[PDB]
RNA sequence: UCAGGGUUCGAUUCCGGAGAGGGAGCCUGAGAAACGGCUACCACAUCCAAGGAAGGCAGCAGGCGCGCAAAUUACCCACUCCCGACCCGGGGAGGUAGUGACGAAAAAUAACAAUACAGGACUCUUUCGAGGCCCUGUAAUUGGAAUGAGUCCACUUUAAAUCCUUUAACGAGGAUCCAUUGGAGGGCAAGUCUGGUCGCAGCAGCCGCGGUAAUUCCAGCUCCAAUAGCGUAUAUUAAAGUU
């Protein structure tokens, strides 16, 4: 609706190759706009294009009319792709990890203890 | 009668009239229950000479 | 007074008080623990048993009534207690050789009212309270 | 982790005189329950307990100065005490009614639109008022002294600017779709 | 818990100790008298082709038993940290959800006018009487207004999701979108109302009520207290200057 993104705690984080600030948002219509919409606007406030913007947080204050999150802006793609928590890259896809998970792993391990010299056999058994 | 199974239970509840008259009304709760209690006791204005009459009485 | 008030008489005071506390009535039941051992309960609030037989107890004078008790043996100590049945006509809601749940009267080891020898009452007959049987919020499951 | 019980119960369970005071006090401010009264009276007796310490210990000991100053500052900040007073003796002149005056529902009624105290509590809960910019649902706020001139209706709500309610907006459509031709 | 002085409790998240069915012995290692290491006895209990073999949930779930008395055979290494040859692997530690009236914080169950009677300050009038103001309940309908409880697209939340906050559209006329728990002789706030029972049945912590006019029983009506809570049993402190 009415979208106001206002700049607060600007820091140039040279070690991780990013710029981290707070994402302070005002909007008296329906508070809370999609995170996709936010990173478009922030892309065209430092002119860095939306493949290195990352945002998260965004809890909306009581009574609405404000929401506050936390956003990073990376210098390049590869610096984001390296550093970035795994789930945050997979949040808007360019990464994934297949997870079976966590009963298929354990049940394979305990079957593997019984054999020796062949690791592929128990996996082949389905 | 003192007697009439006077060694055994049920003699004052199984031989009474059965009444099930009841009202339909919505009683107030919470705030409003105190509001009526305040006004009905103290401010109407209430006072009348030499009153002593309690909040109930069949008088 | 009538007692020493030296500045070095801590021993003669603190050993005297520790002795004369044993004559107190409350203390002497609490700390010998013979109370617990003698009680048909372990010191638990309730206890569970199985009915043996209905009985009636004739009240102490001047009152005259029949007070419709039961007699019950317990699970957790295998010994017998004579227990009151409250309200009116709840003798009927008790049926022999079933379990019940007992509970103390409310005067801690001493018979209540005009009924003698009864220091217990009854609360549940089959996971269904005497209250709910009487009022009709639940029903005996047969 | 950490909890505490705010209210306390009366020592005596019944006493006509006590009960009448609690009743007439609830009538005045339009409170819901007696637990909402004893809560307040705990706060008062708490402050009176802290105060009774500081009065015994000579002046110009660091504990008495620093504590007293910051205590009295807080009593002045809510405005239940004057700065024409501001001595530790005047802490003891505090009483129950001054607290209850600073409550939000009392100040809604006093400095904003209501028709009775009973009205004002409902307006706070149905979210038609704010305190500076911020909606509240708490009629038990206690309202700092400076902020007793920023009580306003909500910036979106039928009272002041904002959309019509569903009793109004129903009946507006009742002239065209509720009785307009069907 | 408590004025001052005390009394009672501490299995249980921090710190220290002891122990892995009961006992004893011991290997490896810097570190162990280790038990999700080993060896033997004693107590248990399983498989077997009866020749032999194998075992220790006071780890997380779960079951039996015991009792007055106590939850899901759920999701996941994202957080917090730990372990490894190691940025990369692993961790029922730990984090997340479910069950949950132990307990604690917040506070909904109707607010406002019209008519209707009702009161009293006030005014006029010699009283009579009238006017008129402040409020009150209380009936009849209503009238306009308001809101979340719920239903529910959407954003958001997060490891993924729930919840919450945020937002469409639906969502209130008292009959339903229904507050109960105890008590009304005295202690102790509240009825000598009516019917039934008539030392019977029952009530009663205590004192006592019931024998034909029951303020105490069984019900109805009415009223009082507390209020999303209230009653009952037991331990324990205050009350106890009755240690």
């Amino acid at each position: 609706d009415t979208v106001t993104i206002r700049t607060r705690k600007f820091m140039t984080n040279r070690l991780l190759q990013r710029k981290q600030m707070v994402i302070d948002v005002l909007h008296p219509g329906k508070a809370t706009v999609p995170k996709t919409e936010i990173q478009e606007k922030l892309a065209k406030m430092y002119k860095t294009t939306p493949d290195v913007i990352f945002v998260f947080g965004f809890r909306t204050h009581f009574g609405g009319g404000k929401t506050t999150g936390f956003g990073m802006i990376y210098d390049s793609l590869d610096y984001a792709k390296k550093n970035e928590p795994k789930h945050r890259l997979a949040r808007h896809g360019l990464y994934e990890k297949k997870k079976t998970s966590r009963k298929q792993r354990k049940e394979r391990k305990n079957r593997m203890k019984k054999v020796r010299g062949t690791a592929k056999a128990n996996v082949g058994a389905g | 009668k003192v007697h009439g199974s006077l060694a055994r239970v049920g003699k004052v509840r199984g031989q009474t009239l059965k009444v099930a008259k009841q009202e339909k009304k919505k009683k107030r709760t919470g705030r409003a229950k105190r509001r009526m209690q305040y006004n009905r006791r103290f401010v109407n204005v209430v006072p009348t000479f030499g009153k002593k009459k309690g909040p109930n009485a069949n008088s | 007074m009538g007692k020493c008030r030296g500045l070095r008489t801590a021993r003669k005071l603190r050993s005297h008080r520790r002795d004369q506390k044993w004559h107190d009535k409350q203390y002497k039941k609490a700390h010998l623990g013979t109370a617990l051992k003698a009680n048909p309960f372990g010191g638990a609030s309730h206890a569970k048993g199985i009915v043996l037989e209905k009985v009636g107890v004739e009240a102490k004078q001047p009152n005259s009534a029949i007070r419709k008790c039961v007699r019950v043996q317990l699970i957790k100590n295998g010994k017998k207690i004579t227990a009151f049945v409250p309200n009116d006509g709840c003798l009927n809601f008790i049926e022999e050789n079933d379990e019940v749940l007992v509970a103390g009267f409310g005067r801690k080891g001493h018979a209540v009212g005009d009924i003698p020898g009864v220091r217990f009452k009854v609360v549940k007959v089959a996971n269904v309270s005497l209250l709910a049987l009487y009022k009709g919020k639940k029903e005996r499951p047969r | 982790w950490v909890c505490r019980k705010t209210y306390v119960t009366p020592r005596r369970p019944f006493e006509k005189s006590r009960l009448d005071q609690e009743l007439k006090l609830i009538g005045e401010y339009g409170l819901r329950n007696k637990r909402e009264v004893w809560r307040v009276k705990f706060t008062l007796a708490k402050i009176r307990k802290a105060a009774r310490e500081l009065l015994t210990l000579d002046e110009k000991d660091p504990r008495r100065l620093f504590e007293g100053n910051a205590l009295l500052r807080r009593l002045v900040r809510i405005g239940v005490l004057d700065e024409g007073k501001m001595k530790l003796d005047y802490i003891l002149g505090l009483k129950i009614e001054d607290f209850l005056e600073r409550r939000l529902q009392t100040q809604v009624f006093k400095l904003g639109l209501a028709k009775s105290i009973h009205h004002a509590r409902v307006l706070i809960r149905q979210r038609h008022i704010r305190v500076r910019k911020q909606v509240v649902n708490i009629p038990s706020f206690i309202v700092r002294l400076d902020s007793q001139k920023h009580i306003d209706f909500s910036l979106r709500s039928p009272y002041g600017g904002g959309r019509p309610g569903r009793v109004k907006r129903k009946n507006a459509k009742k002239g065209q779709g509720g009785a307009g031709a069907g």
